[PDB]
């Protein structure tokens, strides 16, 4: 059906790419119908979005009912259905299902492969999408029920390309473009996200966790893809010795002859590079010298933050004994309050096939599948449980670094085979030194 | 007029194919990425949305990144489908923040590419894709579905993201801030993506409990999940009598509820949206990077802006001004969070002049507590 | 809303019983199909069952690794049977209310 | 009774003055008697003790049954009650009750007034005492139930001094010495001390709060009676104008001729003092500046640490806008764990007779009194009731400095006024625009 | 032998003063304090021990602080008085950490004075007036009653302390460290005193859950108070059958108890001390100045050492070796908690060789989480 | 332990019966001269019936404030009766448990 957006019409000026001009088009292709297809699902789907949209504007309420369970046959998950609250003022948008696709790590595409993609969705979905969900996923918004194994079918033979996941499993993996472009990374970040994609398949495809679960693949401290705030398992790239220095390289810089942060910072008059202001008085653990002439680093004391590589990548480079640190528990608020990932595993090989990493992962998992409560995030059973927990079913001795300080409350549980004589006593023989 | 694709409704199992995953990562890499793949040596931000990559051979990438909605039509795709076979052999890529990137191996394709990029525009005016996002500057907003698809919102995504991509755009196709301003939207407390964790975080928030669907709770919910789903412990089970008939059903203690909206996640019969209760807050403070500082959470410095379809101005206005303040005061790499702390977080909202209420003040559990003033250090 | 051998059924855009009391054992063969089910076996009626009194005495749904460690079928079992899982499949031929959440 | 002690004889050597020395010496002139007193509790007294103390080091473990209720009449509390839980082997200490004894404010005595009270706790009591308790009363250690009203009437009518407090009720207040002996001193610490302890004598020695309840004066954040870690009700003195710098001052500090931190680190060869690095640089708002020749600060940004001040005490002083800070919860870890004083009132003045002081404590008591639970420090009643409830009560507006940062999660309570429409909402409403 | 003190048993209200309070604050002033009463301009430390301060006046006043070991007899506090009339005018002070000090107005007055006091010592050979406790060095322990007076503790005060000052003497009487170190002690985790804010906490500790006496917990006990009493929960109301007699009485999940004791404060029929499992924990890294840093809670950093009377071998070693490697570390001004957070707890633990045990995490609530490491920044 | 006009009472060091079972309108004529009481007045008996009320019903001593709420005795009001308070002076003479903690 068509309707009137005057609300929504006026997010078609301005600067920024707009999603309702886009959204318009689709909709106008589908009504062309250059190609003479035979539309799966209603041509007006598209307009039908725009006018449910206006209307929530209007009323600053959502208009699609609670819920929905759709899925693929074999599949636990993989689809999210949705439907509109009023399917006769709307029925181009009575179903519309959400189907997560399978992407590559890092997002590196072909315009054939893309095509080819669009082609499946032109002809049994909306035309409409999203590149990318938050997780990830390749998004196909808008499709009907009878169309769902349809899809899958043409995704799968055609595509060769799997679904995402979704519900109380594994969700699609994702990682920072690393070694692909990047001098900063320490491992494959990409390979690794792949590698332990295909690992998990089946635990991606059907849900047996308590909750849902993800994987995030950072090949640097830097955090391109926010695996620390935005996974369960968090793979954080790192070095174990000596920053590399290019003694010309940084006399490069203090000449200004490069530019500092590679030009991050071109559009303000930050006057010239001060090597000392910059980065050796920047350094969180003040363990660099500049004595004029040459810059030191005393990396024994060094956090490897990042900062002095990030401000002069051509002169410091990460060290050659490269590795990750494995940082557990990140979630959003609900239910006890919001997580970053604690670092768990200060420095693993991460090279492929990644075993020792995918081992971590399956001490986990064998824990919390068992003793995780019902829609508890592994970080939740992390303090429920605690931190000592989590290290024992890993097998992980206590190291200072698992802690930011150390405890500020005496409330210390002792194990009872530590405790000379054990928890059981009889009063009988300690009232016969201490009289009532 | 139904069309199959070769699927056999009758034999649903018969040649299913599954546990495929995804293309493998390198599949579609461009040439000069693959042969230089782990070989880079440094990279130069040639300016705003444009870099370039040196790799051990010598051999160099040249990497225009452009703006999206992120929701997109196939229309758009094909069309920058074509723009990648023109000037990229085909290839292209995608942000973790959702914005394209076009990469070449030579300097005139580079000057081609992004001539044409910036040249095409939709009918209604505004830029198909806008060069930048890189640096020091303010780049894509990382956001979710809203109005578009969800049914536990408390606002809209889209709108409101494109609303301030308009309001800060110079800040898009400039390097011009201490640091990089990062922008994310979420519209409920589950705070898919990244809001916790940004300089900048936008959130729906619902300001009234839920209603209570009576004759149907106790048939579409199963109410101990309901009670376990709330973080307060105001959701409790009950029974009323309705029409000469008494039914199994939920109270809940509204003094006791901060209308987190979790309860309606896991019970339909608790709907809790309201046009003129609801809302969005505006946390600041939060980074992900390790760089200097340790990763940070943000923190809720405005208790409520109303929802003001479809330009949210008040929203707008309000996050230009906190840029603009903090890009007149930062240090040099200083992120947001890092300043604030440093400055003293009474010193963030002298400021910039927002007001400081009751909301602001935490009053969640016993961490609660260490949010709270343990010093006489402060200033007036 | 759905009507099967002069049956009416009460149910959701999902195919979801409203009520767990308007179920019956004919509800389950008008639904197996949809399901990717032709014959209800015994272990199908196992699976079955065990929700059910799950669900009467606790006023939930048991989760996955209950269902399998009470049913003895493990998750692999269970999807043979049920080809859209233990949420979609037998939870809904079950009678049990829909699973919510973010599926 | 005359035991052996082997072990506590070991405590005797040693550079530190020794306890046992000094118990063995009371014991030994209660034993010569050169005033033939007649002891109204046993003579032997002392050495008992002694013998308790050798057995409980023997064992590892303590000797007194568990409690006591002892007192004197009027009063809810003052005197702690103890008995040996082995009374026929140590008669001397079967009762061992301790008397807490008021003091004044910053312990100043007179050697008169101490003969007096020592001839009391002579005939009366063990010869045995601390100075001072922990909260600051005098301690007189050990004694029997008949003598506590005897005890309690010489007090009263020869030293014109009354008991401490103990038990739920407002402790014996102490303030640091303040006026009388330091240039640091915003406020008469003493006197606001003085002044509160006998406006709530009531409160003080009958027991009518739901748990202890401390109050601590500093006249400045230096805080030497450390009121930030030791009182319910902590006070602590402040400035609100200029820090007052003596040019000529800093000039002398600058050219060595004053000693940095009034000497504190002679012990020690810490070079030359670089006002540069030892308070320029070491200041946390960093709001200072040294050009060579003269030092400025920006006081709007001043933290009043006091770092500056304590380490050119000659140069630097306090402003002349003198008056102080309230923070309140501070407690001990039981229950819910350690808290230290929370900012509630910027500025308060704070001369005599300290009236806005006395109105904030009222403010405070009336509302815990009736909401805290029972054993509940105040601290953790913040923590049920929220910090905004404190606000609300104290009737004192939000502020940024009550917050060293903004909440993190969203879990926002609104109140029902500043919403539109309330909380009453009727679903047939919503379920007109959004069905089922 | 009674004797009266003219107290009526059978009139007990009858003269009965009460509400009197303690004496005037100002009423033993020495006569220069009192005349110089807030006027003062500033103060030197003349030495060790000696400090010397200036009023507006002109006027001058010497202190001298010496060390005194709290636990006292009145033998003691008239030989300072004897010593008070002899030099100060019948005048002396006890400050807030139970040294006291001695006061004069001129020059003569205080080498007389505290050459007397250094010469006085015991019987046994200790010093009876140690000068010091003054600047950057170790002053009086503050402490608690341990056995010579309390029901709840694990370990001594007294005896202890002796044995730790014996130890760190030397610092009592220099200004050698980078800042002042206070050390508290505690006998239980009620922490009376100021452990869990000071430089070096020394806490008594439990390792094993409390007996329960059946027969007397409903008789001696109020048994909801115990069940309020417990942190963890741990403990809960049960009826157990004793000799044909069934009786109300308490129960305790052993895995939960952490053994605080607090449960036998509140009733006595849960005694809980035990010989060998009974010893001491170590905290550090605490102050209650706002000097520099804000005040700070001290940490655990040793989960247990023995009780080994007399002398507590392995707690001191402990603490002077802490103290060394302070002192060899740290900047000047600089508190032992600031250099711990300022180096990393972790470097703090390889510098001291101090062993970290699971112990250490905290596992307490949902405050636990915030002591974990969520970055990648940490030395190796 | 102790005995009073032919009778025994057990009590501790603090003259509290160890049993609030072997209490007996005779105890408290037997403790209130210990207590500076000498006649137990309606008031005094009013404030003993309201402690023994709320133990036998909630198994602890009542708080001050819950003590002075429903007894209509402000706490100046209850010292004039019981000189030694509501804990040493009422509770003992009631026959409740000794108070306990920080005391
Ligand atoms: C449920 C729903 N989400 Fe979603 N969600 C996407 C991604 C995120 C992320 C970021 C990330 O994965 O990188 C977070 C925060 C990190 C975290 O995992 O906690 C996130 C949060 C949640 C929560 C809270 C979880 C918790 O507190 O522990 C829930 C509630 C719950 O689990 O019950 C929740 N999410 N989410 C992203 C996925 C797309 C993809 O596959 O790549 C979104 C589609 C947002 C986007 O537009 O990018 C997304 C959205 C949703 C809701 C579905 C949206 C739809 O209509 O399709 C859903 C499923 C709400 C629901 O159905 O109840
Ligand atoms: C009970 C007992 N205390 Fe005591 N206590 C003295 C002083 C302190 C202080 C420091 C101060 O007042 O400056 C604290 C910490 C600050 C605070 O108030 O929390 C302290 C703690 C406690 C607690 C924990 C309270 C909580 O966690 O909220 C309790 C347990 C409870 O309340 O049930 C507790 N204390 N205390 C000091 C007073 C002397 C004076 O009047 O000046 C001590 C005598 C220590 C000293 O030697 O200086 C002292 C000791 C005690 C125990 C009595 C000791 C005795 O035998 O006389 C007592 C009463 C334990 C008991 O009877 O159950
Ligand atoms: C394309 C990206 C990767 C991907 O797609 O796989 C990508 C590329 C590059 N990153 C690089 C540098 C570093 N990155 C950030 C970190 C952030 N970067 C992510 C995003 C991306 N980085 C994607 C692009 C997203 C977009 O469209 O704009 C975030 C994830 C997020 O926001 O949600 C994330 C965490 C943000 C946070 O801390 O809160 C960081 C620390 C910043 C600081 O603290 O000061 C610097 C250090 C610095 O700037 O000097 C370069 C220089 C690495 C290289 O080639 O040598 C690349 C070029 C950078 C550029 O263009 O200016
Ligand atoms: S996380 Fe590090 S390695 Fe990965 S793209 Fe970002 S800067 Fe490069
Ligand atoms: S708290 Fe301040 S004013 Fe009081 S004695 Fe200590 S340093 Fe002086
Ligand atoms: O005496 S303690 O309770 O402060």
């Amino acid at each position: 059906a068509k309707h009137a957006t005057p609300k929504l019409d006026q997010l078609e000026s301005g600067p920024w790419p707009s999603f309702v001009s886009d959204i318009k088009q689709e909709a106008a292709y589908r009504a062309a119908n250059p190609k003479g297809l035979d539309y799966q699902v209603p041509v007006d789907c598209p307009e039908d979005l725009l006018g449910v949209l206006e209307l929530s504007y209007d009323e600053g309420e959502t208009h699609w009912k609670h819920g929905g369970i759709v899925g693929v046959f074999g599949y636990g998950g993989g689809v999210i259905g949705r439907y509109c609250d009023q399917p006769e003022k709307f029925p181009g948008v009575a179903h519309f299902h959400t189907v997560r696709v399978a992407q590559p790590s890092g997002k590196y595409y072909s315009a054939d492969y893309l095509r080819q993609l669009c082609d499946i969705w032109d002809l049994r979905g909306s035309g409409l999408t999203n590149m990318h969900g938050s997780t990830g996923d390749i998004v196909l918004l808008g499709t009907q029920t009878p169309q769902l194994e349809e899809i899958f079918f043409e995704l799968t033979h055609n595509l060769n390309t799997d679904l995402g996941g979704s519900g109380s499993n594994l969700r699609t993996p994702e990682s920072c473009l690393g070694k692909s472009r990047c001098e900063f990374a320490c491992y494959d970040s990409q390979a690794a996200c792949y590698e332990l994609t295909m690992e998990y398949q089946d635990e991606l495809h059907r849900p047996a966790f308590p909750y849902k679960f993800k994987f995030k693949f950072d090949a640097c401290p830097n955090g391109c893809v926010a695996s620390i705030a935005r996974s369960d398992f968090s793979v954080i790239g790192t070095w174990k010795d000596d920053i590399k220095i290019d003694a010309e390289a940084v006399k490069a810089y203090v000449a200004g002859e490069f530019k500092p942060n590679a030009g991050a910072h071109s559009g303000r008059d930050w006057g010239k590079f001060d090597i000392e202001a910059e980065v050796v008085n920047r350094c969180p653990s003040k363990c660099m010298k500049w004595d004029g002439s040459k810059l030191s680093i005393d990396n024994k004391e060094c956090v490897r933050c990042m900062h002095c590589i990030n401000t002069m990548p051509r002169a410091l480079h990460i060290g050659d004994e490269r590795g990750a640190s494995i940082l557990c528990g990140a979630k959003a608020p609900i239910l006890d309050g919001a997580q970053m990932g604690s670092l768990l595993v200060p420095f693993v090989a991460a090279e492929e096939p990644f075993d020792e990493i995918k081992e971590v992962v399956e001490k986990i998992w064998d824990w919390w599948m068992e003793e995780g409560k019902n829609r508890e995030r592994l970080g939740e059973t992390m303090k429920r449980l605690s931190f000592q927990k989590l290290l024992e079913v890993t097998e992980i001795a206590p190291v200072p670094q698992h802690v930011k300080e150390p405890r500020t409350n005496p409330y210390i549980f002792f194990k009872e085979e530590e405790v000379p004589g054990g928890w059981d006593r009889d009063i009988t023989e300690y009232r016969k030194r201490h009289l009532r | 007029a139904f069309i199959s694709s070769g699927y056999n409704p009758e034999k649903p199992m018969a040649n299913r194919i599954t546990d495929i995953g995804p293309r493998k990562f390198d599949e579609f890499f461009p040439p000069v990425i693959a042969k230089n793949f782990g070989s880079w040596l440094y990279h130069e931000i040639l300016e705003p949305g444009v870099l370039m990559h040196v790799a051990e051979s010598g051999d160099k990438v040249y990497t225009v990144r452009v703006g999206a909605a992120r929701l997109m039509s196939i229309t758009h795709i094909r069309e920058m489908c074509d723009i990648a076979d023109k000037y990229c052999g085909g290839h292209l890529r995608f942000t973790t923040r959702n914005n394209v990137e076009f990469m070449v191996a030579d300097e005139a394709s580079l000057k081609a590419l992004k001539e044409d990029l910036a040249s095409r525009k939709f009918d209604g005016g505004s830029l198909k894709f806008p060069i930048g996002g890189t640096g020091a500057g303010v780049s894509n907003i990382v956001h979710t579905q809203g109005w578009v698809h969800c049914h536990t919102p408390a606002t809209d995504a889209s709108g409101p993201v494109k609303a301030i991509m308009d309001e800060v755009f110079e800040d898009f196709q400039s390097m011009r801030l201490p640091a990089p301003v990062r922008i994310s939207l979420a519209c409920c407390i589950n705070m898919c993506g990244a809001v916790h964790c940004s300089d900048i975080g936008v959130v729906g928030i619902h300001r009234k409990p839920p209603m209570i669907d009576h004759e149907w709770t106790d048939q579409l919910c199963e109410i101990p999940l309901a009670v376990a789903s709330c973080p307060t412990a105001a959701v409790r089970p009950t029974k009323l009598e309705i029409g000469d008939k008494k039914v199994n059903t939920i109270a809940i203690k509204n003094e006791r509820c901060m209308y987190c909206g979790n309860c309606y996640t896991m019970c339909p019969a608790l709907p809790i949206s309201d046009g003129e209760g609801d809302g969005v807050v505006i946390m600041v403070g939060g980074k992900v990077s390790n760089r200097i500082s340790m990763p940070k959470f943000s923190k809720v410095v405005v208790a409520y802006i109303p929802n003001e379809p479809p330009r949210w101005p008040s929203l707008t206005k309000t996050i230009k001004h906190i840029i603009e303040v903090y890009s007149a005061n930062a240090y040099k790499y200083e992120r947001l969070g890092e300043w604030a702390e440093r400055i003293g977080w009474e010193r963030f909202f002298s400021l910039t002049g927002l007001e400081f209420s009751h909301h602001l003040i935490d009053d969640f559990r016993d961490p609660a507590y260490y949010t709270w003033r343990q010093s006489t250090q402060f200033k007036f | 809303e759905v009507t099967y051998k002069g049956k009416s059924f009460e149910v959701d855009e999902d195919g979801f019983l409203l009520r767990f009391d308007d179920w019956c054992p004919e509800w389950v063969e008008y639904v197996k199909e949809s399901e990717g089910i032709s014959d209800i076996s015994p272990d199908h009626q196992k699976i079955i069952d065990f929700l059910q009194d799950y669900y009467k005495k606790n006023g939930i749904a048991p989760m996955v690794r209950i269902l399998s460690k009470n049913t003895g079928f493990k998750l692999k079992e269970v999807y043979e049977l049920f080809p859209s899982g233990p949420g979609k499949g037998a939870c809904k031929m079950a009678g049990l209310p829909k699973p919510t959440g973010c599926v």
